[PDB]
């Protein structure tokens, strides 16, 4: 009955090769409902939600004006970074950030994120009190001290107390037949001898929405994670997500085996064993 | 500078079923820096028109795609996914296994 | 719905 919304940006310089890709990707939970890109040959083609496309054009130029200036922002900002790190300019390097809220069944806001990462290292990130900042090197020290210049915390929390929760439920309200819909996983045992003396069983999750996911064997009732394989969570491409967790067992004692899954979309928890 | 080396699985959308169309994926996941070459191949060659989703990543930083193609899977017809990234001095080839 | 990135860092 919670949900999120959170924005991914990506800005990432090419020396040589024009000026850095800036793209800013949307997502309310699992579900990408936008996507702006610099290198957008046709912004008619940044792809949408169909609950986007009915805010209409006064909502799409709005955002395609911000998205711009996120991208000269951004931009400027690689090169302040390169410097603070006193970096050649011959490198490329990315800068990325996450932000957005995260809310209860009621709509309320649990909490806020704005987080930045450089060259894939934490760099700054706003406190979840969203008004002090938590700098990572002497170089974010330098950002925080221009953002505390300009009081860009209290901007930021009047985004994600304000606007970002407010939007959350429109998408949500015009999203709900899938937004608010949980998939449950279908699910399976599968039986692969490895020798004469093992064998795998993998349990697999088809099908699921969100991604969230547990996924557990057990033996005689102990979990057994150590002896578990268990791939990532993994997109179909039809909005739903995909996993398994397998584990090895000798011949003959299989029954000892429980996989047990937990999923939002399940009435109740489901208790799977091999069934030759 | 820190470097991630991609996670690879090769899958299909729905169940396999021989002479029923289906969609081929290949999801990379886990990498850093953002750059990547990934190719579908079928019998050992490249499928032209593969699509790709919007680059994204996760909490901890690291990069995903997922690049997929229509595909209908026959018993003959041996399918794979060759990457190259950075970290990688050889495109790494993971091939598709029906169950996996 | 964007949030605006207007301070350089």
């Amino acid at each position: 009955g919670s949900h999120s919304m959170r924005y991914f940006d990506t800005a990432m310089s090419r020396p040589g090769r024009g000026e850095p890709r800036f793209i800013s990707v949307g997502y309310v939970d699992d579900t990408q409902f936008v996507r702006f890109d610099s290198d957008a040959a046709s912004p008619r083609e940044e792809p949408r939600a169909p609950w986007i496309e009915q805010e209409g054009p006064e909502y799409w130029d709005r955002n395609t004006q911000i998205f711009k200036t996120n991208t000269q922002t951004d931009r400027e900002s690689l090169r302040n970074l390169r410097g603070y790190y006193n970096q050649s300019e011959a490198g490329s390097h990315t800068l990325q950030s996450m932000y957005g809220c995260d809310v209860g069944p009621d709509g309320r806001l649990l909490r806020g994120h704005n987080q930045y990462a450089y060259d894939g290292k934490d760099y700054i990130a706003l406190n979840e009190d969203l008004r002090s900042w938590t700098a990572a090197d002497t170089a974010a020290q330098i950002t925080q001290r221009k953002w505390e210049a300009a009081r860009v915390a209290e901007q930021d929390r009047a985004y994600l107390e304000g606007t970002c929760v407010e939007w959350l439920r429109r998408y949500l309200e015009n999203g709900k037949d899938t937004l608010e819909r949980a998939d449950p996983p279908k699910t399976h045992v599968t039986h692969h001898p490895i020798s004469d003396h093992e064998a795998t069983l993998r349990c697999w999750a088809l099908g699921f929405y969100p991604a969230e996911i547990t996924l557990t064997w057990q033996r005689d009732g102990e979990d057994q994670t150590q002896d578990t394989e268990l791939v990532e969570t993994r997109p179909a491409g039809d909005r739903t997500f995909q996993k398994w967790a397998a584990v090895v067992v000798p011949s003959g004692e299989e029954q000892r085996y429980t996989c047990h899954v937990q999923h939002e979309g399940l009435p109740k928890p489901l208790t799977l064993r091999w069934e030759p | 500078m820190g470097q991630r080396t991609p996670k690879i699985q090769v899958y299909s959308r729905h169940p396999a079923e021989n002479g029923k169309s289906n969609f081929l994926n290949c999801y990379v996941s886990g990498f850093h820096p953002s750059d990547i070459e990934v190719d579908l191949l079928k019998n050992g060659e490249r499928i032209e028109k593969v699509e790709h989703s919007d680059l994204s990543f996760s909490k901890d930083w690291s990069f995903y795609l997922l690049y997929y193609t229509e595909f209908t899977p026959t018993e003959k017809d041996e399918y794979a996914c060759r990457v190259n990234h950075v970290t990688l001095s050889q495109p790494k080839i993971v091939k598709w296994d029906r169950d996996m | 719905e964007l949030k605006r990135k207007m301070i350089y860092m």
